[PDB]
C-alpha cells in the first residue's frame, strides 16, 4: 500500500491541457454564453 | 466570554446561583408555564 | 455546562480510585497466596532434608 | 426493531456471555431476571434483546451452540448464568473437536435441528424482526463450522432480516489451533454470502489494548471480552435507546457497505485509557475522534495506515452537540485524504445517541471498513496455501464426507475477495 | 538412487553431511515433482498450458506456410512490392 | 538445516555408522565418556592459522555413531504419506 | 445418570462492580479473575 | 517491546473527593436524560453535592 | 492548523488548492480558486475565524 | 457427562494408573476409600469428579478405569493396597499366567482368550459413561502384555468403539538403559497397533524421566514411584481442562487433530515443566515465559530425543495456574523467535493453547514443589525419528541372525510379521523424512 | 532494567565473587537469608538492587551470578557456607577434577565438559533480565579454569549474546609475585579471549595490591580475602553509577565507548582511592583533589605498572559521595597542569567523570574503613605495555626449549597454539606502541 498512489490529478491542469474553456455554442444542458472565450 | 476566552474579567458567579439541572432555562423552569395537566387523560390520572 | 463537565470528572476520578483500591487489593491477595506458596515450598524443602 | 442472538462455540458462548452482563446492567436486569431500572428509558426498549417473562422480569433471546457442554455449563454457572432460558441450551455428547468438519457436516448436524427449531421459535415472538447477531471464533470447530451452518441456513428462510457476525479471527502470533487456516477459511468463504455483515476481532489486538491502554498487570478473558462486548451493544445502541440522529443495523450496512461482498469490518472503541492516565485527558468528542482514529485503540490487529477507508462508522453515545462532531469527521477526512477513498466522499457516517454507557460520560464505537482488512485475508489464505500445497491436517476435514475441491473453492474466493479490497483500494476515478 | 546422488555430488572438503542434506533435497524434489504431476490435472488451470499451446501452434503454422501458397494473397503482395519503395524513398 | 536434517536409520545407512550409542570404556560423567559419546566434545574448526559465503558449522551436534554399519535392505525407500 | 440428590452447586466471584456499587467500566471485571471466583472445579449445571 | 509502568507511579489521585453518595446511574450528570426535555447541560444532585 | 492559508509552505494535502471540486471536475466556474480557498474547511481556524 | 475411560495394561500402565489414580482422588476430592464422611449425605458437592469417577448405589465413587495384568502380582497388590475400596471388584482383570516380554505371547495366545473379557468390562464403563469423550491407555511397548495384549485391546477397541478418541501413553525402550534383551522385538511389533489403532501416542522413556528428577527434583535415587507420580501430573495436566474451569478448554478430541498432520505421523514428544524440588522453587521466579522456555528446552523434555536434531510440526501447551493471556502469547511470541526449535514451512502455525485456572496439586510425600503455575506440552515433531532409528536399528541387528524369534513362533506368530513390522518402521522414518523436508 | 550478570571463573573468580557479592548485600541491605525484614530509609518497594539481584515469588533476591571452578572445593565451602540461602544451589556449579594449571586441559577437555551448563545457567538468566547491560567475567588468567574455561566461556559467550559488554576483571601474573609455574603459559594462551571476546579488560594484579594495601592500609598482614575486598570496593564503584542515583550517571557501553579507542585496545588497569585505615581515616580532610591525586600516584594504583613509562590514553573516574562536579573539574585541570603524567597527543580531552550519590560503604571487620568519598579509575594507557613485554619475555624463555609443553600438547592442543599467542601477544606490544608514538 502505498499512500501517494493514487496520485490526486490537478482538474485545472486537466481542463488547461485538454483546452476544456467551455461551449459558447451551447448544450443539452449548457448556456449559449458570449462571455467565454476560446471555447 | 468563550470557554477557550479569557474569563479574567468574565462576572463572578453569586453565591445564591444554583448551577444544576433544576435551574436550566427550559420550558420546565419558566415560572409562567404551566405544565402540570389541567385537562386530558393525564389529567383525570392526577384527579385520582 | 463547565460545572457538568468538572462533575463527571470529580466522579470518574473517585470511582477511578475505589477501582483502583479494589484491583489493589485482588492483587495484594493474589501476591499473599504465592507467598504462603512459598513458605510452603520452603517448608516442604525442610521435610524433605528430614 | 428485534435483533435475535447466537452465541456459537466456546469464543462465541464467553463473548455472550459476557454481552449479556453489559446488556443487563444497561438494562438494569439482574441476574435473577428483575427488573431494577432507574429510568423509562432502559425498560421502553428492553424488549430489543430481552423477550419479557410472567413475573416482571425479563429472558435474553439468545441461543447457546455448543457441542461441548462444558462451556455451556461454564455460561450457567456464571454471575448470569441464571438469566438465559434453560432449553436454549444445546449441546451434544462429544465436540467439534476443533474441526470445522465436523461442526458443519457430521457434528452438529445432528443438533442443528433443535438450534432452527429455537431460532424460528424466537423468531415469531418478534414483532417485528430485525435480524440475527451471531458472535463466534473462526479458527474453531463448533464456532466456525456450526456457526456458520447456522448463518448460511437462516439466510434462506430470513433473507430480508441483518444478518451480524463477530467473528473471532485467529492470529499465527495468536495461534492457539494449527488448523486456523483451513477453520477460518472455511469460515470466510460462508460469511462472504450468508452475512449481511461480518465484523472481526484478534485477540493479538485484544492482547494490545490490555497491553497499552488499559495497562492491567494481569486482564484475563473477562476483561479481554468486555471490550468487545462494549461494541456489541454500542452498535445497537441507537436501538435501544433515543438519540439525536438514530441509526439501525440495516442503515449502518447501508452506509458501510458500498459492494456486497465488501462487508467485512474492523472496529474500535473509545473511551480507553488506563485509571492513571485518566486524570490527564479530558473526555470530549475531540478526544473521542482521536481515540477511534489512533490505530492502537482497533480490535483488528491490521494498522489503518496499511490501506483505505472504504467506509466509516462512529456510533457516538452520550450528551454531545452534533456541530463538533461534524466537525471532527470533516477534519479528519480533510487531513488524512491520502488515507480516505477519493471517489467516496463524506466516508464517514456518525450517528449519535443520548444514552451514554453507564459510568462514562460520552462514548464511541467505531466500524470500518477499510481496504488493509485484506491483509489478514492475504495472510492466512497463504498460509492456507502453504498447508494445503503439502496436504498438511487434510485427513480430518476429508474423512468426514468433504470434497477436496471445497478447500480450492475457499482459496479461490479469499483470493478473490483480497482481490476487490486492493482494486477498490487503488481504484481511480 | 541414493548412491547415485551421493556420487553425483562428490565435492571434497565439503561436509557430509551436507553431502546427505542436499542429495536428500534432491530425491525429495524428485518425489514431489512426481506426486504433484499424479495430481496436477485438476489444481494448474488451462490458461498455464496456452502458451505452450501457442508456442506449438506457431511452430506448426510456420512449418505450413513455408509452402502453401495463395493467389488471394498474391494480389495483396502485388499490391505490396510498391509500398516498400515508397518508404526507402522516403 | 544440518539440524532440520533428520537422524534417520537412511541417514546412518548413507552415512556410515548406527544410531546405536557408542559404548566407550569410560567411567560415569567423565571427559573421556563425553568425548566418545558426543561429537561436540571433540569439534574443531580448522587447523591452525587460516594462512598456514564465509565458513559455518553446523554438524558437531548430536551424538557419536555406533561401530556397527547399517544394511541398506534394512531401509524403506518410498514411504506412505501425502 | 449421576446422583440424583445432587444439585447444582452456586459459585460466588468475589469483587464484581454491580455488587461493590461501581460501574462496570473497562478493566473493571475482578469477579471474572480466577482467584476472586470460590472454586475452579467445574460442574454439569445444565444436566444439575 | 512493550512500556510498563509501576503502580506506584501510575496511579489514580486520592487527593479528590466531594463527600458525594451515588449510584452509577446518576453518576455521570444527566445520563439519563435526552436532548428534547433537557436539551441544556448541568450536573446532578446527590446527597452531599455542593458547588466545585 | 498542520497546513495554513496563514504561513508560506503548502503542507496542505498534495494538490488540494486544486483538487477534485464540484467546481472543476464535472462543472467549471471561474469561482474554482474562490471556492477551494472557501471550502478548505479545517484550514480556516484563521481566516474564516474557525467557522466551516 | 465428558468421560474418560482409563485404561492400564501391564505393569507399567497398572502402576502409572495408580499414581494418577492417587493424585485424581486427591485432587477431585475422593478419600482412597472412595466412601463419604459419615455425617455427609453426599461426599463431594461438585460433580467435577463425573470424568474420572461414577458414584455408585451406596453414593461412593469407582473409578472410570480398568487395570489389565495378565500376572496377578501387581492387581492383587492393588487389591490388597490402600485403594482396596475404591476400585471395582471387577474392571480389575488379572490372569493366571504373564506374557513374559513375549509379544507374541502377549497376542496371539494369552492376551486373546482375555482380551473379550476386558472388552466386555470395557463395554461396562462406556454403558456407565454417557458423554464419553476418549479412552487414555497407559502401558509400555516394552513388555509382554504391555504391548501385545495392548496392541490387541486397543484393535478392538478400534474396531467396536468407532472412531471414538483413543489416546495412549506409553513407555518406550530408552537409548541408554533397558531391563530387557526382547524389549526391541517387542517396542517394533507393537509400534504395527501403535500406527494404526491409536489416534495419539505420548513417549514416556524412563531414561529421560529419571534425567528429570535427578537434575530437577534432587532426587539422588529415584524409582518408578516418582516417574509415575511425574506421569500422572503430565497426564492430569492434561486432562484438567475439562474437569476445572479454564480459559481456553481443551479436550480429547481438539488435542488429537490439533495435533497430528498424518494418519501415520501421530507420535508426539512431551514435556512438563516446571519440574522443580521444593528448595529450587522458592529460589527462581517461575513466570510463563520462564516455564515455556524450560519446557521448550531439551532440560525439560520428558523423552530421550533432542527437538534441536527435528522439527516442530504441532506443539499444544495446556498451561495450568494463575497463567495469563496477558503472558502466555508473549512467551509464545518470544519463543518463535528462537531458533534452536523451528518448524516446518507447511505449518506456520504450530501452536495450540489451552489454559486452565486451577494450579497443580501435591501428592503427599511426593516431590513435586507447589508451583503457581504449569505448562506441559504435546508437540508433534520430526526429531521423534531419532529413537524410531535406534530401536529397530536394535531389531535389525537382533534379527540378522533370527535370535529370539523361536519365542514368538512357539507363541503363535509368523516371520512375516517381523518382516512387516520393520518394513513399516523403515516407511515410518521415510515419512518422517519426508513431511521434515520443505516443500 | 540495568541488570548485570556476574561470572566468576576459577578459584580466584569465586574468591573475589564472595567479597563482590557480600559487598553488594551490604550495600542493598540484604541478609545472607535473602529478605529485606524492615528498612525506614527504604522507600515502599524501592529496587536499586535490580542490577545484581532478582526478585523471587519467595520475595527473595537472589543474586545474577554464575560461579565455575572444575573442582568442588571452594564451589562446596560456598555452598555450606554463610550465603546457602542467598545463592542458588545452581547458578555455582562446579566440576570433579581440576585443570591442574592446564589452559589446554581447562579448554579442550575438562573445561568442556561444564561449558555447556555454563551457557544454559547464563541463558536462564539472561531471560530473567529485560535491560541486560553486560557481563563481568571475575578470574585470574594465571590459573587452569580461570584461562582455558574463561577463554571458552568467553568466546561462546562472544557468539551467544552479540554485541553485549563484556568486562573481565583479569589478574595477570604479576611481575615479581606470581604462584605456578606454567602461569606464564596459561596467561600467554589466554591472550585472544581477552583481545577479542573481551570488551573492555580490567587489570587486577596481585603485587600491586599487596603494595597498596601494605602502605596505606597500614596493616602488615591483609591476605586474599583483603585483596578480593578492595576487587569488590573496586567493582562495587564501577557499577555504583547504574546502580544508584547521581550528578553524572555512566554505564557500561557509556564508558565503553570512552575508554576503548582502538577495536582491540581495551587492556585497562585501575586504580582506587582513598584506600584508608581505621586509624589513618578520622584525622585527615579527603579532598578531591587529594584523592584524584592519590588515584594518580603510582603507589596508590591495583596493577603494577608505572604509568610515567607509557602515555595515558583516557581515563575514567568514578566518584561516589559527596563530589561536586566543580572539585572533579579542578582535579582533571590540575592533573593536566602537572608534567609527570603525561598525555597522548591525538586524545586532548582523554577525561570521563561520573558523579555517583552514594558513598562507598564500609565494611567492619574487615579492613577498609568509612570515607565519606571515594574515586576509581580505569585507564587506558600504553604504559600497560610493560607487564605484557615482561610476561611475553618469561614465556619465550620458558618456550625456548620446550619446556612444560608435553603437559599442554597431551590435553588436545595443537604445538601452533604456542606460537599463534606469542604473535599475538606481540603485535599487542606492537600496537600499544604505534599508538603511544607520537603523530
Ligand atoms: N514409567 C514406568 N515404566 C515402567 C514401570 N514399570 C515397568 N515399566 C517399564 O516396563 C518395562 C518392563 O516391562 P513391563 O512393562 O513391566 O512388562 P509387562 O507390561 O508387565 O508385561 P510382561 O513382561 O509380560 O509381564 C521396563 O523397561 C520399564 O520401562 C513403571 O512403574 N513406570
Ligand atoms: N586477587 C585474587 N587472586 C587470587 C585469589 N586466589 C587465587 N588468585 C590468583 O590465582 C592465581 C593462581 O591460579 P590457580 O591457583 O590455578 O587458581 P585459578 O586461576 O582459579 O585456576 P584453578 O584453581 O587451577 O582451577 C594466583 O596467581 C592468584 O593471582 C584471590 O583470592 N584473590
Ligand atoms: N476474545 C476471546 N476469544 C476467545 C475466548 N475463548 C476463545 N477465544 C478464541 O477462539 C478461538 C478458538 O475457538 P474454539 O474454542 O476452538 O471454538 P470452538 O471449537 O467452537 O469451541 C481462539 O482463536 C481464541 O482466540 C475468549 O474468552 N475471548
Ligand atoms: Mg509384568
Ligand atoms: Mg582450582
Ligand atoms: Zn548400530
Amino acid at each position: 500500500f502505498d499512500p501517494e498512489y493514487p496520485v490526486p490529478v490537478n482538474q485545472t491542469a486537466l481542463n488547461a491541457s485538454r483546452g476544456r474553456n467551455g461551449v459558447p455554442e451551447g448544450d443539452q444542458y449548457t448556456i449559449r454564453n458570449n462571455s467565454t472565450r476560446e471555447g | 466570554p468563550w470557554s477557550t476566552g479569557l474569563a479574567t474579567s468574565e462576572a463572578r458567579k453569586g453565591a445564591g446561583l444554583d448551577l444544576t439541572e433544576n435551574n436550566l432555562p427550559s420550558l420546565k423552569t419558566y415560572r409562567k408555564a404551566n405544565l402540570t395537566q389541567t385537562i386530558g387523560a393525564e389529567a383525570a390520572l392526577s384527579s385520582m | 455546562e463547565q460545572e457538568r463537565d468538572r462533575a463527571f470528572d470529580d466522579r470518574n476520578e473517585e470511582v477511578n480510585y475505589r477501582l483502583y483500591e479494589v484491583e489493589q487489593k485482588v492483587a495484594e491477595q493474589r501476591r499473599l497466596m504465592e507467598k504462603n506458596g512459598a513458605d510452603f515450598n520452603r517448608a516442604l524443602a525442610e521435610q524433605q532434608r528430614r | 426493531r428485534e435483533i435475535v442472538s447466537c452465541q456459537a462455540g466456546q469464543c462465541g458462548n464467553q463473548i455472550g456471555s459476557k454481552f449479556w452482563e453489559v446488556i443487563s446492567d444497561e438494562h438494569g436486569v439482574d441476574p435473577t431476571g428483575t427488573y431494577q431500572g432507574d429510568s423509562d428509558l432502559q425498560l421502553e426498549r428492553i424488549n430489543v434483546y430481552f423477550d419479557e417473562s410472567s413475573g416482571g422480569r425479563y429472558v435474553p433471546r439468545a441461543v447457546l451452540m455448543d457441542l461441548e457442554p462444558g462451556t455451556m455449563d461454564s455460561v450457567r454457572a456464571g454471575p448470569y448464568g441464571q438469566l438465559f432460558r434453560p432449553d436454549n441450551f444445546i449441546f451434544g455428547q462429544s465436540g467439534a473437536g476443533n474441526n470445522w468438519a465436523k461442526g458443519h457436516y457430521t457434528e452438529g448436524a445432528e443438533l442443528i435441528d433443535s438450534v432452527l427449531d429455537v431460532c424460528r421459535k424466537e423468531a415469531e415472538s418478534c414483532d417485528c424482526l430485525q435480524g440475527f447477531q451471531l458472535s463466534h471464533s473462526l479458527g474453531g470447530g463448533t464456532g466456525s463450522g456450526m456457526g456458520t451452518l447456522l448463518i448460511s441456513k437462516l439466510r434462506e428462510e430470513y433473507p430480508d432480516r441483518i444478518m451480524m457476525t463477530f467473528s473471532v479471527i485467529p492470529s499465527p502470533r495468536v495461534s492457539d489451533t494449527v488448523v486456523e487456516p483451513y477453520n477460518t477459511t472455511l469460515s470466510v468463504h460462508q460469511l462472504v454470502e450468508n452475512s449481511d455483515e461480518s465484523m472481526c476481532i484478534d485477540n493479538e489486538a485484544l492482547y494490545d489494548i490490555c497491553f497499552r491502554t488499559l495497562k492491567l498487570t494481569t486482564p484475563t478473558f473477562g476483561d479481554l471480552n468486555h471490550l468487545v462486548a462494549a461494541v456489541m451493544s454500542g452498535v445497537t445502541c441507537c436501538l435501544r435507546f433515543p438519540g439525536q440522529l438514530n441509526s439501525d443495523l440495516r442503515k449502518l450496512a447501508v452506509n458501510l457497505v458500498p459492494f456486497p461482498r465488501l462487508h467485512f469490518f474492523m472496529m474500535g472503541f473509545a473511551p480507553l485509557t488506563s485509571r492513571g492516565s485518566q486524570q490527564y485527558r479530558g473526555l470530549s468528542v475531540a478526544e473521542l475522534t482521536q481515540q477511534m482514529f489512533d490505530a492502537k485503540n482497533m480490535m483488528q490487529a491490521a494498522d489503518p495506515r496499511h490501506g483505505r477507508y472504504l467506509t466509516a462508522s462512529a456510533l457516538f453515545r452520550g450528551r454531545m452537540s452534533t456541530k463538533e462532531v461534524d466537525e471532527q469527521m470533516l477534519n479528519v477526512q480533510n487531513k488524512n485524504s491520502s488515507y480516505f477513498i477519493e471517489w467516496i466522499p463524506n466516508n464517514i457516517k456518525s450517528s449519535i445517541c443520548d444514552i451514554p454507557p453507564k459510568g462514562l460520560k460520552m462514548s464511541v464505537t467505531f466500524i470500518g471498513n477499510n481496504t488493509c482488512i485484506q491483509e489478514m485475508f492475504r495472510r492466512v489464505g497463504e498460509q492456507f496455501t502453504g498447508m494445503f500445497r503439502r496436504k498438511a491436517f487434510l485427513h480430518w476435514y476429508t474423512g468426514e464426507g468433504m470434497d477436496e475441491m471445497e478447500f480450492t473453492e475457499a482459496e479461490s474466493n479469499m483470493n478473490d475477495l483480497v482481490s476487490e479490497y486492493q482494486q477498490y483500494q487503488d481504484a481511480t476515478v | 538412487s541414493m548412491w547415485a546422488t551421493m556420487e553425483a555430488l562428490d565435492r571434497p572438503g565439503m561436509s557430509k553431511d551436507e553431502l546427505y542434506m542436499k542429495s536428500l533435497r534432491q530425491s525429495l524434489r524428485a518425489k514431489a515433482f512426481l506426486d504433484s504431476s499424479k495430481n496436477a490435472g485438476k489444481f494448474i488451470p488451462d490458461e498455464q498450458l496456452l502458451s505452450s499451446i501457442k508456442r506449438r501452434d506457431a511452430k506448426d503454422l510456420a512449418l505450413t506456410a513455408e509452402l502453401v501458397p495463395v493467389r488471394r494473397r498474391d494480389r495483396l503482395q502485388e499490391l505490396v512490392l510498391l509500398e516498400n519503395k515508397h518508404r526507402l524513398r522516403e | 538445516k544440518l539440524l532440520t536434517i533428520p537422524r534417520t536409520n537412511n541417514y546412518y545407512a548413507a552415512t556410515g555408522g548406527c544410531p546405536c550409542v557408542p559404548r566407550v570404556a569410560a567411567h560415569p560423567g567423565s571427559w573421556r565418556l563425553k568425548e566418545g559419546q558426543l561429537r561436540s566434545s571433540t569439534y574443531r574448526c580448522g587447523t591452525g592459522c587460516i594462512k598456514k559465503c564465509c565458513h559455518h558449522s553446523g554438524d558437531q551436534y548430536g551424538w557419536r555413531r555406533g561401530p556397527h554399519t547399517v544394511l541398506d535392505k534394512n531401509t524403506a525407500a518410498t514411504g506412505k504419506c501425502d | 445418570k449421576n446422583s440424583v440428590a445432587r444439585t447444582q452447586p452456586k459459585k460466588y466471584f468475589a469483587h464484581a462492580p454491580q455488587s461493590e456499587n461501581l460501574p462496570l467500566a473497562i478493566g473493571a471485571d475482578f469477579h471474572d479473575d480466577p482467584i476472586n471466583r470460590s472454586t475452579l472445579r467445574k460442574s454439569h449445571n445444565l444436566l444439575l | 517491546g512493550i512500556y510498563t509502568i509501576n503502580h506506584e507511579y501510575h496511579h489514580p489521585r486520592e487527593e479528590v473527593r466531594t463527600g458525594e453518595t451515588y449510584t452509577p446511574a446518576e453518576m455521570v450528570p444527566g445520563q439519563y436524560t435526552t436532548m428534547y426535555n433537557e436539551p441544556l447541560q448541568a450536573p446532578n444532585n446527590v446527597i452531599g453535592s455542593t458547588r466545585r | 492548523t498542520e497546513g495554513r492559508l496563514e504561513t508560506i509552505h503548502n503542507l496542505r494535502p498534495k494538490n488540494w488548492d486544486n483538487r477534485r471540486h464540484w467546481t472543476n471536475w464535472h462543472h467549471l466556474y471561474d469561482c474554482e480558486q474562490d471556492h477551494i480557498t472557501r471550502e478548505s474547511a479545517p484550514f480556516h481556524d484563521l481566516r474564516a475565524g474557525g467557522q466551516f | 457427562m465428558r468421560e474418560a475411560i482409563c485404561i492400564h495394561i501391564g505393569q507399567a500402565g497398572c502402576q502409572v494408573g495408580n499414581a494418577c489414580w492417587e493424585l485424581f482422588c486427591l485432587e477431585h476430592g475422593i478419600q482412597p476409600d472412595g466412601s463419604m464422611p459419615s455425617d455427609k449425605c453426599i461426599g463431594v458437592e461438585d460433580d467435577a469428579f463425573n470424568t474420572f469417577f461414577s458414584e455408585t448405589g451406596a453414593g461412593k465413587h469407582v473409578p472410570r478405569c480398568l487395570f489389565l495384568d495378565l500376572e496377578p502380582t501387581v492387581v492383587d497388590e492393588v487389591r490388597t493396597g490402600t485403594y482396596r475400596q475404591l476400585f471395582n471388584p471387577e474392571q480389575l482383570v488379572s490372569g493366571k499366567e504373564d506374557a513374559a516380554n513375549n509379544y507374541a505371547r502377549g497376542h496371539y495366545t494369552i492376551g486373546k482368550e482375555i482380551v473379550d473379557l476386558a472388552l466386555d468390562r470395557i463395554r461396562k464403563l462406556a454403558d456407565n459413561c454417557t458423554g464419553l469423550q476418549g479412552f487414555m491407555v497407559f502401558h509400555a511397548v516394552g513388555g509382554g502384555t504391555g504391548s501385545g495384549l495392548g496392541a490387541l485391546l486397543l484393535e478392538r477397541l478400534s474396531v467396536d468403539y468407532g472412531k471414538k478418541s483413543k489416546l495412549g501413553y506409553t513407555v518406550y525402550p530408552s537409548p541408554q538403559v533397558s531391563t530387557a534383551v526382547v524389549e526391541p522385538y517387542n517396542c517394533v511389533l507393537s509400534t504395527h497397533s501403535l500406527l494404526e489403532h491409536t489416534d495419539v501416542a505420548t513417549m514416556l522413556d524412563n531414561e529421560a524421566i529419571y534425567d528429570l528428577t535427578r537434575r530437577s527434583l534432587d532426587i539422588e535415587r529415584p524409582s518408578y514411584t516418582n516417574v509415575n507420580r511425574l506421569i500422572g501430573q503430565v497426564v492430569s495436566s492434561l486432562t484438567a481442562s475439562l474437569r476445572f474451569d479454564g480459559a481456553l478448554n481443551v479436550d480429547l478430541t481438539e488435542f488429537q487433530t490439533n495435533l497430528v498432520p498424518y494418519p501415520r505421523i501421530h507420535f508426539v514428544l512431551t514435556s512438563y515443566a516446571p519440574v522443580v524440588s521444593a528448595e529450587k522453587a522458592y529460589h527462581e521466579q517461575l513466570s510463563v515465559a520462564d516455564i515455556t522456555n524450560s519446557v521448550f528446552e531439551p532440560a525439560g523434555m520428558l523423552t530421550k530425543c533432542d527437538p534441536r536434531h527435528g522439527k516442530y510440526m504441532s506443539c499444544c501447551l495446556m498451561y495450568r495456574g494463575d497463567v495469563v493471556p496477558k503472558d502466555v502469547n508473549a512467551a509464545i511470541a518470544t519463543i518463535k523467535t528462537k531458533r534452536t526449535i523451528q518448524f516446518v514451512d507447511w505449518c506456520p502455525t504450530g501452536f495450540k493453547c489451552g489454559i486452565n485456572y486451577q494450579p497443580p496439586t501435591v501428592v503427599p510425600g511426593g516431590d513435586l514443589a507447589k508451583v503457581q503455575r504449569a505448562v506441559c506440552m504435546i508437540a508433534n515433531s520430526t526429531a521423534i525419528a531419532e529413537v524410531f532409528a535406534r530401536i529397530d536399528h536394535k531389531f535389525d541387528l537382533m534379527y540378522s541372525k533370527r535370535a529370539f524369534v523361536h519365542w514368538y513362533v512357539g507363541e503363535g506368530m509368523e516371520e512375516g510379521e517381523f518382516s512387516e513390522a520393520r518394513e513399516d518402521l523403515a516407511a515410518l522414518e521415510k515419512d518422517y523424512e519426508e513431511v521434515g523436508a520443505e516443500s
